[PDB]
RNA sequence: AAAA
């Protein structure tokens, strides 16, 4: 089929360039030998026909149309079933895939700095930007044993190529920050997005594709998160939320997988699905916009059939041009057709559900009721009686997620089916998803790994990461809000941070390609994904060293990853394994990144029997207030002012203050000891500053107390910041907290 | 139906602190000053509960002027766990067991919820009197922009009955001699009830001159004490016309035993001459 | 647009800013007190050929904020920095002065301060023999010392003399909404005149929950039900306020709910004009 | 809502 061996030629041509940096073997013809080697041995002529795509692109050898049907004779065409016009077709379609896609791995945040080649396996060596010609043969090498033994399906090769060939830049030149998985990616999206529009190799050579309004960016984004998944109140485990953050992921994946199946699409044209919001590139047939328009009102109606108006996604598609993926002049092209996209998602989103058209009529079912868990609206009986206490009655699909975060551990997967089948817990607009147990349906997702072990050959595998990282029971299962309290250092709290990294948007439309807006978007998808459970696990001490810390690093730390997702979080835990938890996933992002980005946290300390709702909202109201300040912040604890402190001033302060006062695992110094109303007291002291910071009589007070800090400096009343007595409640009131009380 | 509202105002004297807490303990403050105050239901359901208790000695004795009394047996629920068995205090709300009538029709007998309201399932009796939240009386905001303290930190201790071993706790209660403002509305819908309703929210304030408010009140926390300063009526015609037709009551120097028995025949003769 | 102006100066806590739909429902709650059955349908008449109310939005010390209209987002570029765009789309009330600016589609200030505060208090339910104590929270709204809430009232005079000002004086000493035997919904009423400066548009925001008979231009979508003499109301999809229709008038709606009397939800609109960008 |  033309169909898929256009994309896998747009996958596999720029192959030729780790087997030449390797120095086996011209950087084309020395990388089809690496393909024509492959295709006799462990495999069919497959491979044969796919080495013509890396000897005829960027402008080596595809002169004057002969040299081609020398070589194209010398292979059988007829044997695959291709036509003589069809391969020479898809030459020139992935040539001007890689054009117009096109324009050591330096990092996408800071430029001047690289990465050290690895894999990706999220287990071990962070990626932290750093400052030889046979660690690539080793590369090409376990490449050679994946490439022969993997199946050639192009969803079989995706999973292989972004094992081996994240860190390995494209091109090899100053300061380029493209990954070489996402230019083939990129590459392999346009050129089947190209031969579904269904233009031909005479309108690439006569310059008709660029300057043609032939290419279409989708866009879709999920509203009201927030009200989804923490609208819930006292009646609901943690397994029960962290059975919603995986409900919301998985109707945006069934989203996203029906526009692909639907237009025909593989999954490299999806560029990112980060955070509840897809961006895909396909083709501008008016046979695939009304096919769009289907998805959109139908995902639409079930959302607002199934969750009123609680939910919303807001599908929108643009058409561009080929010109329109670069940049021409000091004028950024790709970055301008992104604007003229978000405006129609910020517009449609004002029309919150317009699709419906019966929404503002009033013809009331009778007799409603209402789930304690969240509010629903179920017509007298639908709800079923609870398997927790089976005298309060439910909806069905709070069952549904309590029987998920039931099997949360036990699961290594999704199979995507018909909606109506056998072993279907949960539902999404398109789909039935039946749990893949310890290997139904025709795509199955497969969590946290690259590696297709029980797959059928005829499914379609789609790997897809979540950092779930949890304590587990005395049983086999997720630790509750009460175990988790219990386990800590101090007394029995619960510490719920959020936070996210700040002012990104200003950083994703910057990029002027879609290959380096897909390796940026990856990067940081990753970190959130995979490299926050490896801190927790108790990694890359070398890089992040000195922290604020109540108690050495346990084994197994007690703490669960609600959602960690594109730029944010939401954690829970041990109260006071949350606090060192904050300061090292800030120290990690900020050897992640190259410096370039923060972030901010709100922290949240609650009883640990509280509810949602409101658990959430005091953390993403701190975490706005640690947000609209200095947007480089973290909410330390909750205080009193006339509130956040920034991350370098929380850890200057613990060298100084808490090394003094502190000894290790909630117990205070020598002598200091029998003295702990020394350290309440102060707290007295530092609230006659908030009571009037004019008044100077707390200074005196403090020479007078630790005689039974002390001084006042112009350097705070330069400019009329707040003096140091007011910098020591966040410092004084963590080592009460986790000293006995 | 609706026959106006009488309106009750005066004074609270914190004689000895008061305290109620705010989930070392602090006590409850306003967000945006910082002063303390007294809530409403923190008051309210004080004068419930000594109402409460001063009925269920009383099932035998009152079965004659109020019925539906006599659907209930002096005790609690609590051992026999079914609710509204027979027992006076009848419902559970979530671990303790209260007195709350069940119907409407029941309810209008009842003196307790027929003034301080029930809840029953397809009834709902509600509320006939408001007790307005309590905040300091503008002198002691006053002496709060002095700088006197208005609230205190009082350390008690703990201690081995063998060993003699001190363990202390602080509480913060209000400086006591502090005064606060209450306001209590009672809504005049049944021109029968108004005498008796009015005679049992005096009799359940004056249960709490001798009874405490909020805070560990054994150990000397509470002596509030009511300071009247005037009743108003308010009738119906007022809220129609909005001219001054209102009776007002004058009992600025009476207590509230001074004021159930030496103004209820006398003080009140004016409003059962308009009804 | 001279509307009269009502101020609820607060005597305690509410317990929820009143929508349209809850004042509306504590005015027939009153006029059926102090007046009978047959003067809340003269109201109701009243509102449906005449008059409308708004909203009830916050003030703090004479001045006034009207909630943000959503004409404003799709073309806040136009208008312009990114954390001031950000900051400009994410507040809900705007000033008096600054909302007839952004009427006009010009830049405008937000308010640094917010004149309430959503605080929840804990409450213990104790038994009568054992003292034994079970928690709930409870939210309120906790106003400041100069800060109450407000709302306006267009249509003639003669319905304001006869209905709205006596409700608002039965209704000072039990409050709008919430646990108003706690004291919570409590205020005093006091009445002055407001004047807007509005552009004389096509287009309208509406100042009070919306329910519209057709289907507006930008809108904000407001699920919210009720409770009739202990009976639920259904769940009714308002709009909530600040949204553009263009020449809809709005639409109450009788319900069944099973009493003497039907029950009518105010789902009219309260109309300013507004300039609107090219969508 | 700073791509939850
Ligand atoms: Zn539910
Ligand atoms: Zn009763």
């Amino acid at each position: 089929e033309i169909d898929e061996l256009t994309a896998l030629g747009g996958l596999l041509h720029d192959i030729g360039k780790p087997v030449q940096r390797a120095g086996l073997y011209d950087h084309s013809t020395q990388g089809a030998r690496f393909l024509r080697d492959l295709a006799e041995n462990t495999g069919r002529a497959e491979y044969e026909l796919l080495s013509l795509f890396s000897e005829f692109h960027h402008k080596g050898h595809m002169k004057n149309d002969e040299l081609m049907i020398r070589r194209i004779k010398e292979l059988s065409p007829e044997r695959f079933g291709l036509t003589m016009e069809d391969v020479l077709n898809a030459l020139w379609i992935v040539y001007e895939a890689d054009n117009l896609a096109s324009g050591p791995l330096y990092s996408v945040f800071n430029p001047g700095k690289a990465y050290p080649w690895a894999e990706l396996d999220f287990e071990k060596e962070l990626p932290v930007p750093g400052d030889r010609s046979q660690d690539y043969r080793e590369l090409v090498k376990r490449l050679w044993e994946e490439l022969s033994k993997a199946k050639l399906r192009s969803d079989r090769l995706l999973p292989v190529l972004e094992k081996y060939l994240t860190f390995v830049s494209s091109v090899t030149s100053e300061g380029n920050i493209i990954s070489l998985y996402d230019h083939m990616r990129m590459t392999s999206a346009i050129a089947l997005a190209m031969l579904r529009a269904g233009c031909t190799a005479e309108d690439v050579r006569s310059g008709r594709c660029r300057k043609e309004k032939r290419f279409l960016l989708i866009e879709g984004d999920f509203s009201g998160i927030q009200d989804f998944i923490y609208r819930v109140s006292g009646k609901g485990t943690l397994k029960y939320l962290r059975a919603r953050s995986a409900y919301l992921e998985l109707i945006g994946w069934d989203v996203v997988l029906e526009i692909l199946s639907r237009l025909g699409l593989t999954r490299a044209n999806v560029v990112f699905n980060a955070g509840g919001h897809f961006m895909i590139i396909a083709q501008n047939t008016p046979d695939a916009v009304k096919e769009l328009e289907e998805i959109r009102a139908k995902a639409v109606e079930w959302l607002y059939r199934e969750f009123e108006s609680d939910l919303y996604l807001a599908i929108e598609w643009e058409p561009v041009s080929g010109r329109e993926f670069g940049r021409e002049g000091g004028k950024n092209l790709f970055a301008e057709a992104r604007k003229r996209l978000k405006h129609k998602l910020t517009v449609r989103k004002l029309k919150r559900f317009g699709e419906i058209k019966g929404l503002f009529e009033h013809g009331h079912t009778e007799r409603l009721a209402e789930c304690p868990v969240c509010g629903r609206e179920l017509p007298e009986g639908k709800l079923e009686p609870s398997a927790s206490d089976p005298e309060t009655k439910v909806c069905p699909t709070c069952n549904r997620l309590v029987s998920l975060g039931g099997n949360l551990p036990k699961l290594l997967g999704f199979g995507r089916t018909a909606k109506n089948d056998a072993g279907v817990l949960v539902e999404g607009p398109f789909s039935g998803f039946v749990p893949y147990l310890q290997p139904v349906g025709e795509q199955i997702l497969v969590k946290n790994t690259l590696n297709p072990g029980e797959i059928p050959e005829s499914a379609q595998f789609v790997p897809y990461f979540v950092a779930d990282y949890f304590k587990k029971d005395p049983k086999g299962g997720v630790a509750t809000f009460e175990e988790l309290s219990m386990a800590s250092t101090g007394t029995r709290r619960l510490g719920v941070m959020k936070g996210d990294v700040d002012r990104l948007g200003e950083f994703f439309s910057s990029m002027d390609s879609p290959s380096k807006l897909a390796t940026a978007s990856r990067f940081m998808d990753y970190f959130f994904k995979g490299y926050i459970g490896a801190i927790i696990e108790g990694k890359f001490g070398y890089i992040i060293g000195d922290v604020p810390s109540l108690r050495d690093w346990p084994e197994e730390p007690d703490i669960v990853v609600v959602y960690a997702g594109g730029d944010a979080f939401f954690i829970v835990g041990a109260w006071d394994q949350i606090f060192e938890l904050a300061f090292r996933v800030r120290r990690a992002f900020n050897a992640y990144t190259g410096g370039k980005l923060t972030l901010s946290v709100g922290l949240g300390y609650f009883d640990e029997r509280t509810p949602i709702y409101r658990m959430a909202d005091v953390v993403s109201e701190r975490l706005d207030t640690a947000k609209d300040e200095g947007r480089n912040r973290v909410f330390v604890v909750g205080r009193s002012r006339p509130l956040s402190y920034e991350w370098n001033h929380y850890e200057e302060l613990w060298r100084t203050y808490a090394p003094r006062i502190y000894a290790g695992n909630g117990r205070l110094k020598g002598k200091l000891e029998s003295k702990k109303g020394l350290l309440w007291k102060l707290l007295e002291i530092r609230e006659l500053y908030v009571r009037d910071p004019n008044d100077v009589r707390w200074a005196y007070l403090t020479a007078y107390l630790l005689g039974r800090l002390v001084g006042i400096d112009t350097k705070a009343v330069e400019r009329k910041e707040p003096q140091p007595v007011y910098w020591v409640d966040g410092v004084l009131k963590i080592v009460l907290m986790a000293v006995r009380r | 139906r609706f026959y106006g509202k009488i309106v009750i105002k005066g004074k609270i004297k914190a004689v000895t602190g008061l305290h109620i807490g705010s989930q070392d303990n602090p006590v409850i403050k306003d967000p945006h000053t910082g002063l303390p105050y007294i809530p409403g239901s923190s008051l309210k359901g004080r004068l419930r509960s000594l109402f409460e208790i001063l009925v269920n000695s009383r099932l035998g004795e009152w079965r004659e002027k109020y019925p539906s009394l006599a659907n209930y047996s002096p005790g609690s629920c609590r051992p026999d766990n079914q609710e509204n068995c027979g027992k006076f205090f009848n419902r559970k709300i979530n671990r303790g067991w209260i007195h709350v009538c069940p119907d409407y029709e029941t309810a209008l007998a009842c003196p307790v919820c027929r003034l301080f309201g029930a809840s029953g399932k397809e009834s709902n009796f509600p509320s006939r009197i408001i007790v307005r939240d309590a905040f300091l009386t503008k002198e002691w905001e006053e002496k709060w922009r002095a700088g006197e303290a208005i609230t205190e930190a009082k350390i008690e201790v703990g201690i081995d009955r063998v060993t003699s071993q001190a363990n202390p706790r602080t509480n913060e209660r209000v400086v006591a001699g502090a005064e606060f403002e209450f306001e209590i509305i009672y809504n005049v819908e049944n021109t029968t009830h108004w005498r008796d309703d009015i005679k049992n929210l005096l009799t359940a304030m004056a249960l709490l001159e001798d009874s405490y408010l909020g805070g560990s009140g054994s150990r000397g926390y509470g002596k509030v004490k009511f300071i009247f300063d005037s009743f108003e009526f308010r009738p119906l015609d007022y809220y129609r016309t909005g001219k001054d037709e209102d009776i007002v009551s004058i009992d600025a120097r009476e207590k509230s035993v001074s004021d159930i028995l030496s103004g209820f025949d006398s003080l009140f003769s004016e409003v059962e001459g308009k009804l | 647009p001279k509307f009269i102006a009502v101020k609820l100066i607060p005597k305690g806590p509410f317990r929820d800013i009143p929508r349209a739909d809850t004042l509306f429902g504590a005015i027939g709650n009153a006029i059926s007190a102090i007046h009978g059955q047959s003067a809340v349908e003269e109201l109701v008449d009243a509102f449906v050929g005449g008059a409308r109310i708004s909203s009830a939005f916050p003030y703090s010390g004479d001045t006034y904020y009207l909630p943000k209209p959503l004409s404003v987002e799709p073309a806040l570029e136009g208008i312009l920095r990114y954390t001031t765009a950000k900051r400009l789309r994410k507040a809900k009330y705007l000033d008096l002065k600054n909302f007839e600016l952004a009427l006009r589609l010009r830049p405008f200030t937000i308010p640094e301060e917010i004149p309430y505060a959503r605080v929840d208090v804990p409450r213990v339910v104790l038994d009568r023999v054992t003292q034994d104590s079970s928690i709930y929270f409870w939210e309120e709204i906790r106003f400041r010392e100069k800060s109450g809430v407000y709302f306006l009232y267009s249509g003639p005079r003669e319905v304001f003399d006869g209905y709205i000002a006596p409700a608002m004086r039965f209704l000072g000493d039990t409050g709008i909404g919430g646990k108003s035997t706690w004291g919570a919904g409590l205020f005093e009423v006091e009445f002055h005149e407001m004047k807007i400066d509005a552009p004389g548009s096509e287009y309208s925001v509406t100042l009070s929950n919306a329910l519209p008979t057709k289907t507006p231009v930008l809108w904000r979508l407001l699920r919210k039900g009720g409770w009739s003499f202990g009976r639920r109301k259904p769940r009714m999809t308002f709009i909530a306020e600040g949204s553009i229709v263009k020449n809809d008038p709005g639409g109450m709606e009788r319900l069944e709910l099973g009493l003497s009397h039907e029950v009518y939800v105010y789902g009219l609109t309260f109309p300013l004009g507004v300039e609107l960008p090219e969508g």
